[PDB]
């Protein structure tokens, strides 16, 4: 998770606020210091080896120091709603293929000339009511996504009763159509999916997709036999993987830059994040400016990160200390 | 038994939209719900589109 850089970004993880200090015991506490007057602004970081401070910010030149709200930063899974169209049919007509095909871009390059397309097969057969068809139309889904020899998991196959409306019924390629018993299926649901993550080697990315479907002949002529909609997702991504590699890269700014490239003869960098949590961000950015002929600006960014417990009550602490101590208002979440 | 019509006026059996069947052109209606099974024969007569095959009932 490489990022860009105003000339430099710094980040400070806070797991504690503390007054002074002199009570800066663990690895995580912080505490922002400044002047009796308003002029310089620094923090005192405790480091898992001993106290750390961060650059010190000159007061006239602060550019912007605003925080998130710890929901700006979760990605929803891209959740569809196949479905037969009734203007076609409501109704599949025997004897036609309905096959549907599922275009993938981000496929393991980054680019979206990198696609990769997974098909679904029903074979309509005389008396075959809707139900059935989503049925058996999300099981070919699956069991041509998810062969336990395929690498990448792409999308999750779900079903939804018209009893229900809500509870989405997993389709795995375990699944048989003995286990999906109920008659009012109204639709089938495609959704993202989680890839793999790495700290420092496999950034959180996901694969979009679109359902493309095929045509058949009705009555005279060929024409697509169902309905893609976009509907609003459920699920989030909660953030934690994001900060960390975040922290990850903005500690090589501070310390070690090869994170372990020359293995046996590499230094052993602790984090403070803890990928599985959420985080509310703060951020500030400034400059510095020299004398008499070194009037250009060095612009820079200092990062805070703090754990969100629903409420953005530490990082609400974080900026009321910020603000007692510096003059600022940066406004709370 | 022999060909019930010559192929040109066998050529012109068709299957689509009853609103674009003209004349010389015969209409079959397939069925969905079964596979095989057709619903109807049709051909136009006065502007109308009537079927071929005469009602049975019980």
């Amino acid at each position: 998770m490489v990022i860009s850089i105003n000339q430099v970004r710094q980040l400070y993880v806070a797991k504690a606020l503390k007054a002074n200090t002199a009570a800066l015991t663990t690895a995580g506490d912080i505490v922002p210091k400044a002047d009796t007057a308003k002029t310089t602004l620094y923090f005192q970081s405790m480091s898992p080896a001993g106290i750390v401070a961060s650059d010190k910010i000159n007061l006239k030149h602060v550019l912007y120091a605003k925080a998130t709200p710890s929901e700006a930063l979760a990605h929803k899974l891209v959740r569809y709603s196949v479905t037969l169209d009734a203007d076609v049919s409501a109704t599949p007509v025997a004897g036609q293929n309905y096959i549907l095909r599922l275009a993938f871009r981000q496929y393991i390059g980054l680019s979206e000339e990198d696609q990769y397309f997974k098909y679904g097969e029903v074979i309509a057969r005389s008396g075959m009511t809707a139900s059935d068809f989503y049925k058996k139309m999300a099981i070919s889904l699956a069991k041509n996504l998810e062969n336990k020899t395929e690498s990448t998991p792409l999308v999750n196959i779900y079903l939804i009763s018209a009893a229900a409306a809500s509870t989405d019924v997993p389709v795995t390629s375990a699944t048989k159509e003995s286990d999906l018993t109920a008659t009012d299926y109204n639709q089938i649901i495609i959704e993202e999916t989680e890839q793999p993550w790495v700290l420092g080697m496999m950034p959180q990315a996901f694969i979009p997709f679109t359902p493309q479907f095929l045509t058949i002949t009705v009555d005279g002529e060929d024409r697509l036999w169902g309905v893609a909609t976009v509907v609003t997702p459920t699920k989030t991504v909660p953030d934690g993987h994001l900060i960390a590699d975040l922290e990850y890269f903005c500690m090589g700014a501070r310390g070690d830059i090869y994170r372990g490239m020359g293995y046996p003869n590499i230094i052993k960098t602790t984090y403070l994040v803890d990928p599985g949590a959420v985080y509310d961000v703060l951020d500030i950015h400034y400059f510095y400016t020299g004398s008499n002929e070194s009037v250009q600006k060095s612009e820079k960014t200092i990062t805070l990160v703090a754990v969100d417990d629903g409420s953005h009550t530490a990082m609400n602490a974080l900026i009321g200390a910020i603000n007692t101590a510096s003059g600022l208002t940066i406004a709370t979440l | 038994m022999k060909r019930v019509l010559n192929l040109g006026n066998l050529s012109r059996i068709v299957e689509g939209d009853p609103n674009e069947i003209t004349d010389d052109e015969i209409l079959v209606i397939k069925d969905k719900i079964i596979e095989g099974k057709i619903i109807d024969i049709q051909k136009r007569v006065d502007g109308k589109l009537v079927s071929l095959i005469t009602e049975k009932y019980t």
